[PDB]
């Protein structure tokens, strides 16, 4: 028997209501832990105890075309949130949709946290926009 | 129904706590006060309701619980009971059936009541009846009773040990510990022939005086002695003078019950409220000949060393620690459940029969040996398992896998001290 | 076919020449279609219904019926004393193939699950879906011609033994089996009476099975040393 | 003479039960010691003095191919742990099996410590789970 | 084997009916006696006398985040407590709630003693309560 | 028969391991226990059976069993025997043909 068969084409991201299209040539797409789930103690007489911690935020880095058309829009909902008042909500959920399953996480109530960088030359190059997440949820399909 | 937003009800009598440990008792007497063959009790309120303060089921409940912490359920079996009628009455039967006789104003009074009995279509079938009157047993009945001044009634024990451990065993399976009322030297002894074949332990008392004199092992012949020549290693016995109808072996069964096995000592054991072995002759407690002559039989007992009792030991008749026989038996039933977990929840899928399916188990037999390393039972083990290239075939239609094995090391403990030394100017 | 039973007269007796109750006489007709169950209950409730979803829902060939956890269904019981069976009495349900709920200790789990014939009953519902599984790929095959035709030709034959592997090849990928062969006639060989009726025989195949493990056995020491 | 051959396919890794399987193109495993044996102290006229460590943890990191079944396994049962008392025990012996002797440790007490990072690309990228351990016990089939 | 396990997850803190959650990143929490147990006393020829303190009060610090929740409560307990007289009490246990039991200590009649600094920056800035007790009791559970 | 889902069998006698290579020993002694002219045993404990401790046939198993790891398996000969009577009977054959006789 063989695995499942990955396939970049079926996988759709979306935010605040709208689809992120338009993905890179490569890694387009990035999810990691801020911290570790345990942090072992060793004694001077080689005792252990373990400390488990709390902390569970994330990070969700998507990189995207030099022209794709997804880049305005976050721009445009960029400037909408910094008219806004403290009490209004600006975080979503972050939601990936993959039918292969090679993805295992999803973003609960996530924000943008860095624009990205621009650059031209004789060539094409991609643009890298960073979410945050109050915590990065590892989910699968139980077997 | 309709209740307090805050309800408090406040009470003046103190209460201690229990705790869990492995292994619950069981006392084996000889009893009609209930027509199930084994009942439990969870404090000795519950055991005074169906026996009085005079019955021995009763004095070795209220010796269980009187050691802290307290153990959590105390069992209690039933013995076949046969009873005698004379000159110097009521039958009943299993299922509540009841039927009463009677004849006016000997032989030909007890014809006459077995006549009534061997025609009544309702009980007899139950019971039977023969000529003194004796009546015992029959068919499926396995409880019966007697009562009634014309006519006297008695009662003894009709079974063998085999024969009742054996029908105690076919209903309740849930015990460790198990004591006896019973103390003659024949029933003693089979009951240790036949837990010797059982996980189980056997806690006995005793007080005869021939135990104490004689280092001879080879020339006694007392039932501690006969024990010890067996080397009944799941037979703990203890003298005590009090022994002819108190219990202790109750008491010194609490004093470890309660705790986790393999990671305690039965030695120099205190027990609350427990006198020490004293001379039956004199009171006076036992010299250090008679406590050898005890120590050559493996015979435990209660010393003194000068103002506290402690009972001095505990090791079973065959010289086996009785931690170390406890422990086994702990570890072996922590793999049983271990390796059972794994086999059951596969509820959709296999364990297949080749390496892959084969360091699975090998991966829990380790962890469940890894939990006795860490009470410090154990201090290293390895494993071995066959390949699945070279099992039999037939084993493989079987669906069972073999040669599983393992080994172990012990840790020990310290119980007594040797001392020397000087004084000098220089 | 699944059944239950509760009657008294199977827990006694080692010997299944002497026996006649109902599950000895279907283990002598080595009926390996009929699963038994033996269950005090069985008077006048189902508990066949709840064996059968156990598996039921699941792919055929690729799980294992024995160690069976059942939701709400109590172990077999003794009925003259409500107690669990003891182990004579469980070795005179083994003798006959007949199942039963046993405790491991505080669980009960339904033991084997065989049939009446000493077959696993997952051998027999995996091969019966092998079974289902060929009929459907080459009824597949053979229509769908609409419009064309599967000559009677070398040409023709390889295709059927394509359809023929790739429909094994889906059997040994659940790990039901772990290797196969087929055998087909050669164009040039076949009887003209085949050729007029149209039909082609001759068509062999052979399989091997995996298996599951179900029971453990289990030694080791103590010392000091 | 010649020593003994290896062969990747016939490795098998378990833990808490499972079997772990799907390892990567590359490098899908590796095991080390958190700190060294001895720890030598010189002073300023040469003498040597020799410090005996008493730790003795360590590591065991496995990687996983992207879409590998066993990654929804070890998600499944880093899930329920979030979800345990603190009383009830997580660390289970992670187990090597290998034929040809060329991993000389196990896993004494092990636990997971930490979830792998996700990432997508036109191809295919392995997945790292982390495991810590008491004791790194190195052994040997004794000459 | 090894000893149980530390979480700052399942830490609860309580007092005067209200719970006190938002613990900051770093030491969230103090305990501390005023004074030490024994004061020893030497003569001139070496004799040796000791003291036993009668005291055993202390302080109990907790520190939460800049925008938690529990500083407007903590704020609006303490406005109450200056519009009342000197007869009412003021005092209230303070029960610590740690299943690790890395926690030994418990504050019998325990009042709010200092109020936190306010600080504002670039970032956030943790907020520290200060308590008293008249008797800061160490407890265990017996072996 | 009816086994257990898990049967554990644990015991207290420690236990070496044997190894396996070329040759293996014959201990060619003077015996009647049995009628075969070679029996083979795998332990002490079945030597200890057909044999009494006093024996050499005995004590030669008893010596080769001492080092570690163990030999597989170990032979016994047959020497043939004549037996002489005389005043300070039973007669047995190949087959268990025994018979007596007295005077």
């Amino acid at each position: 028997a063989m695995y499942q068969q990955y396939s970049p084409k079926d996988v759709v991201c979306s935010w605040n209501g709208i689809a992120i299209e338009g993905f890179a040539p490569d890694s387009f797409l990035r999810l990691q832990r801020t911290s570790p789930l345990v942090t072992p103690v060793v004694g001077a007489g080689g005792q252990v105890a373990l400390t488990r911690n709390a902390d569970k935020t994330g990070t969700i880095e998507i990189e995207l075309m030099q022209t794709s058309l997804s880049n305005q829009m976050l721009s445009a909902i960029q400037a909408k949130q910094d008219n806004m008042e403290l009490e209004e909500d600006i975080s979503s959920n972050f939601v990936i949709y993959d039918p292969s399953g090679s993805v295992l996480a999803t973003g609960i109530n996530a924000w943008l946290q860095e624009l990205p960088q621009i650059e031209l030359g004789r060539d094409q190059n991609s643009k890298t926009w960073i979410f945050g997440c109050e915590k990065l949820d590892y989910t699968s399909t139980i077997p | 129904m309709w209740n307090p937003i805050v309800n408090v009800d406040i009470t003046l009598n103190t209460a201690g706590t229990t705790r869990e440990g492995f292994g619950l008792p069981l006392f084996l007497a000889s009893t009609d006060n209930f027509e199930e063959r084994v009942r439990g009790y969870t404090s000795l309120t519950e055991v005074a309701e169906d026996f009085d303060e005079n019955t021995a089921a009763y004095k070795a409940a209220k010796q269980l619980w009187s050691q802290t912490p307290k153990v959590t359920q105390l069992y209690i079996g039933r013995r076949a009971m046969q009873y005698t009628v004379s000159i110097p009455i009521t039958v009943a039967a299993g299922g509540g059936i009841s039927q009463p006789y009677q004849y006016t104003a000997a032989e030909n009074v007890l014809q006459q009541f077995k006549t009534q009995i061997e025609a009544d279509p309702t009980i007899k079938d139950k019971v039977s009846v023969n000529v003194t009157m004796i009546i015992t047993k029959a068919g499926d009945n396995d409880f019966v009773k007697v009562t009634t001044q014309t006519v006297y009634i008695a009662s003894t024990t009709a079974d063998t040990a085999s024969t009742a451990l054996a029908a105690i065993e076919a209903y309740s399976t849930d015990w460790y510990f198990i004591a006896a009322e019973d103390r003659t030297q024949q029933f003693v002894l089979a009951m240790a022939s036949e837990i010797q074949a059982r996980k189980k332990i056997f806690f006995t008392a005793n007080s005869d005086v021939t135990a104490l004199q004689g280092t001879e092992l080879a020339s006694a012949n007392d039932v501690p002695a006969q024990l010890a020549k067996n080397m009944y290693t799941r037979t703990v016995c203890l003298w005590h003078h009090a022994a002819a109808e108190d219990y202790p072996e109750m008491a010194y069964i609490a004093y470890g019950a309660p705790y986790d096995a393999g990671s305690i000592a039965w030695g120099n054991a205190q027990l609350t409220g427990v006198a020490a072995s004293l001379q039956p002759s004199n009171q006076r407690p036992l010299t250090s000949i008679q406590k050898s002559a005890l120590d050559v039989r493996h015979c435990n007992f209660i010393d003194l060393d000068g103002g506290v009792p402690v009972v001095r030991r505990g090791i079973t008749s065959g010289g086996e620690w009785i931690d170390i026989v406890r422990g086994v038996d702990w570890l072996e039933s922590d793999l049983k459940t271990s390796l059972r977990d794994l086999l059951i929840n596969q509820k959709g899928g296999k364990i297949t029969y080749d390496d892959t399916g084969i360091t699975r188990i090998r991966q829990v037999i380790e962890t469940s040996l890894q939990r006795a390393v860490n009470r410090n039972f154990l201090s290293s083990y390895t494993v071995n398992v066959p390949k699945a290239s070279q099992v039999a075939l037939a084993d493989k239609k079987a669906r069972i896998l073999k040669d599983v094995t393992f080994a172990g090391i012990l840790a020990g403990a310290i119980l007594d001290v040797d001392l020397k030394g000087t004084v000098a100017y220089e």
